[PDB]
RNA sequence: UUAGGGAUAUGUGGCGUCAAAACUUAUGGGCUCAUUCGAUACGUGAAAAGGGUGUUGGUGGAUAACAAAUCCACCGGCCCCGAAAAUGGAUGACGCU
RNA sequence: GCGACGUCGCUUUUUGAUCCUUCGAUGUCGGCUCUUCCUAACCUAGCGCCGCAGAAGACGCUAAGGGUUGGAUUGUUCACC
RNA sequence: AAAGA
RNA sequence: GGUAUCGUGAGGGAAGUAUGGGGUAGUAAACUCCCAUGCCGUGCCUCUAGUUUCUGGGGUUUGUCGAACGGCAAGUGCCCCGAAGCCAUCGCACGGUGGUUCUCGGCUGAACUCUAAGCCAGAAGCCAAUCCCAAGACCAGAUGCCCAC
């Protein structure tokens, strides 16, 4: 008879905590040996939101016409220091490490990674590897190792981990290295040591990895709201307004048989928080840092000068100093949590997300307002030396 | 169709910018909308919809008839970004099949309405 | 120390060899099993297929992560056949049940353990082959997942042509004895040679 | 059909594992493949006609030609469909062919 | 496609029985809300087939996978628009 | 798991 | 042994689904696609909208501090506006994959036709996979660091 389709989604069940904040790839790409040894991965930091306005392309009605405005967001990608190489047998049971060659020298903030309090520490992390490394029998035990890579690996994916010494934003309060492995999707394995191999211990920016007009998938780890109801965590509904004990509940959670409530039924608990993937989230420009181009947001159109931080920085995170990465929409974030990106799962051939892109227009107009004003040199445009300013460039 | 935001649910006194003599546009049901459970039936700004007239000439009152809306009070985001709507919602009453119906509207009919009829824009003082 | 009685499952009938080892494992011996890939049941494919799929769509409507636990993989699958021909709940059946292992082919481990064993009174081919129809369980369990039937089916390539490259080297360190042996004859006390002959081992 | 114990032997029921017993009998005669086979009475009854161009059995009646053998009609099932429900699912379980 | 005549299997949200459980209490229909399940398939989905030229219907099978509304009167279930 | 064998 | 990091992934969950359009084509009608929309799902807060105990800034009302200034009391006086945060099918982004088989069109022909053996083929379907969880599946996965006795 009468009903209605379910509330929410039986496969992200359990309603969990992830299990760490760091947005972790599940799964990589299938490996084509038709391409060539490259990187699959690439970890950002949610920086925050902003909209622009686009040159529309794929004919159909509110597209081959004038521009639209489309929601961004904006993910500060500093260089990646590659440290080690990581191959897998595939056994039976599953792939299974077979070593890891680490590079000679390892940053102060990846050795961080390996301890909770290092201050009070002796920092001997990595200290007989380093010290192993210069030796003969060292070169021996990572040559043996590098050509078991190639005899019985498969799998090959160096650990990469985050500057964050080279990332001068101080909202992201933690200075341990985040630490991921990242697969290559090369072909020829013996050719793929090679790659990994070459790189190992060289920073890894993210344009190395990510081509401007196309799609990444963006795994991460959703916004916290601890313990939600059942109106919150599901959306089922609110009984009406007469309800005794409240209305924000689920009035039958159980027939007589089974005896038993149901998994699938709504229940309270954690909320967000949860790793997410969104599939095919395209982007937009992957424009470099203001240390090497302060002319970030201004493509062809805005012949103005402008950075991609606002006015009065991200609301929440500050100012964008690395090499950020626009894709276009959500990403399931809260500012300054570590997102993952990849490269997609998606047979990706289509003339609605293989289509390449022109910004005509982005927004520096302040978050933290309503902004009417780009490019602040704008807003003193606008307004006169009044007396903030008068009372000190006319007191001199 | 669009992205219009809905404004009119089932029984929503619109009134008609058409002068064939009604004023008012209970909506009875929007034609084209498929059913989903409690919903209540939302006209758009394009959306034709089945109405009977509340107030008017009794010609047309006491009789089921078709409209499509001109007008909506309610802010829908235009895919060009630009958040717009009206002082007062609105609709012309039409042919069952859909055509113009009533001496040419007196309002401001808007593009979400008359690229999906194209016999209401002839009739309509201005676009927007 | 130990002693294991390494088993062999190569074209041994599912049921008519998990009755066998059960009762050995319940006879106290420790028993490991290997290419339960290569496990025949009867019947057509199809037929078996839906005898487990049917199984694959039972499960705890409430609780599905309470709920029977299917098992992909053969190895574990020759696992259920003889946990279920078996007194699960005593110490004594979980200690049987706990003394199979039950690869898949013939790991690297278990290669040189020594000789293995196969049973007679299961292999399914006892007599003439009229044409029935038999699966491979490895074959089966391809079809309801065990993604890892190519991993196997190549990790038990690269043994059957790496031990059959120790077959054929070496194989000049063979006859060295079966000629050494069979001249062990006619210089030596024809006092032995003619009970060797007698008890046929000559 | 019943005092407390031991032994010998049976009853009903069984002897692939659970489970003692054919460590899967040197078993013998046929039957059976069944995309829910079938398999302990009484549990309640499992399946009712119906047919076939199906697998095995039997009787009436031709040709010496079917498209050196090949027929016209039926009796008999094992077996195919006829036949279906609602928590997941039961020969008791696995499993057996 | 069914209809004479008829019959024969299986049917419960069935009409009643039965008095087996409950009388030191299994709290009454309908809704609300929410979850599940089945197919005897309503929709979409797959061919099939006709006096199925296109159109458009027509019969049928396979599939429980997804979907199956908003109101007026009624406490209603049902019924009706 | 080794590697030798 | 501890502690730490990176993985593995047995197993369980599982989801995307409708509708219109353009297109070639009034063609001995649909079909890779192109285009939207709707629902569902998971997100998000750039915009729009709501929200205000930033009681932020203002205004105002009775009382009240001798009066302004400044406040205060009216369990937040009331009011206009209001960032941040949260949040809306009120906004926004995203959700088009490989095998396997049966219906089935059919192949060879035996004892002429699809099947008695030999066989392609494919909609759902199931099955993995993407996806969510994660060794009480006890990971002889890899790896960092280290004692006393
Ligand atoms: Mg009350
Ligand atoms: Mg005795
Ligand atoms: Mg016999
Ligand atoms: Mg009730
Ligand atoms: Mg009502
Ligand atoms: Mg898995
Ligand atoms: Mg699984």
């Amino acid at each position: 008879k009468f009903e209605h389709p379910r509330h929410g989604h039986l496969g992200f069940l359990p309603r969990k905590r992830s299990r760490q904040i760091r947005g972790r790839a599940r799964a990589f790409p299938k490996d084509d040996a038709t391409q060539k040894p490259h990187l699959t991965s690439f970890m950002v930091f949610k920086a925050g939101m902003t909209h622009i306005v686009r040159d529309v392309d794929r004919p159909g009605s509110k597209v081959n016409k004038k521009e639209v405005v489309e929601p961004v967001t904006i993910l500060e990608a500093p260089p990646m220091v590659i440290v080690g190489i990581v191959g897998y047998r595939q056994t039976p049971v599953g792939l299974k490490t077979i070593g890891t060659v680490w590079a000679h020298h390892t940053s102060v903030e990846f050795r961080r990674r390996y301890y909770k309090n290092w201050k009070q520490s002796a920092q001997l992390a990595f200290s007989r590897q380093k010290q192993f490394a210069n030796t003969k029998e060292g070169k021996v035990a990572e040559a043996r190792t590098l050509n078991a890579f190639a005899k019985k690996a498969s799998v090959i994916r160096v650990i990469a981990h985050t500057q964050l010494r080279k990332l001068r934003n101080h909202r992201v309060g933690v200075k341990k290295a985040h630490v991921q492995e990242i697969q290559i999707n090369g072909g020829n394995v013996a050719a793929k040591i090679a790659l990994a191999k070459s790189l190992l211990e060289k920073e890894v920016r993210v344009d190395s990895v990510f081509q401007q007009s196309e799609a990444c998938d963006v795994c991460s780890v959703t916004k916290g709201h601890g313990t939600e109801g059942v109106v919150k965590r599901w959306g089922v509904a609110c009984l009406p307004r007469k309800t005794h004990r409240g209305l924000r509940k689920v009035a039958c959670i159980g027939a007589w048989h089974p005896a038993r409530v149901m998994y699938t039924v709504a229940r309270a608990g954690q909320h967000g928080y949860h790793h997410r993937t969104q599939l095919n989230k395209k982007i937009y420009q992957i424009g470099r840092s203001v240390a090497v181009e302060p002319n970030q947001a201004t493509t062809t159109y805005d012949l103005t000068a402008k950075t991609i931080t606002p006015m009065g920085g991200f609301v929440g995170y500050g100012t964008v100093r690395n090499d950020y990465v626009m894709l276009k929409g959500s990403v399931s974030g809260p500012r300054r949590r570590v997102m993952t990106l990849r490269r997609p799962m998606a047979p990706q051939t289509s003339r609605h997300l293989k289509e390449k892109i022109v910004l005509k227009f982005i927004d520096t107009s302040s978050k933290i307002g309503h902004g009417r004003f780009q490019t602040k040199k704008e807003k003193n445009q606008w307004f006169g030396p009044l007396k903030k300013d008068r009372i000190r460039r006319e007191e001199r | 169709r669009f992205r219009v935001s809905v404004a009119l649910p089932v029984g929503a006194v619109v009134n008609c910018a058409d002068n064939t003599g009604a004023k008012n546009l209970y909506v009875i049901s929007v034609k084209g909308y498929h059913g989903r459970l409690n919903r209540l039936p939302s006209a758009a700004l394009g959306d034709m919809v089945m109405c009977s007239v509340k107030k008017g000439k009794p010609e047309l009152r006491k009789k089921v008839l078709n409209a499509v809306i001109i007008r909506q009070r309610k802010s829908w985001r235009r895919k060009d970004g630009t958040v717009i709507y009206f002082e007062d919602n609105a609709g012309v009453i039409v042919n069952p099949k859909g055509e113009m119906k009533g001496s040419g509207i007196a309002g401001p009919v808007a593009k979400e309405s008359a690229d999906l009829w194209p016999k209401i824009s002839t009739h309509a003082p201005a676009i927007v | 120390r130990p002693e294991i009685i390494v088993i062999d499952l190569k074209d041994h009938v599912l049921g008519r060899a998990a009755a066998v080892v059960a009762k050995q494992l319940l006879l106290g011996k420790k028993i490991t099993v290997v290419r339960c890939e290569q496990l025949n049941i009867a019947g057509t494919e199809i037929r078996n297929k839906i005898k487990y799929l049917q199984y694959l769509r039972k499960r705890k409507l409430t609780n599905p992560t309470k709920g029977p636990f299917h098992h992909r993989a053969p190895s574990d699958v020759f696992v259920r056949t003889v946990r279920s021909m078996l007194p699960r709940y005593t110490k004594r059946g979980m200690k049987a049940l706990n003394s199979l292992v039950a690869y898949e082919g013939i790991p690297p481990n278990v290669v040189r353990t020594g000789g293995r064993v196969v049973i007679p009174r299961a292999q399914r081919h006892v007599c003439y082959r009229s044409e029935r129809p038999y699966t491979v369980l490895g074959n089966m369990c391809k079809h309801v997942g065990w993604k890892y039937s190519d991993v196997v089916a190549n990790l038990e390539k690269a043994r059957v042509e790496k031990a059959s490259r120790h077959h054929e080297k070496q194989a000049k360190l063979r006859e060295a004895w079966k000629a050494a042996r069979k001249e062990a004859l006619a210089k030596m006390p024809k006092h032995n040679v003619e009970v060797l002959k007698k008890f046929g081992y000559a």
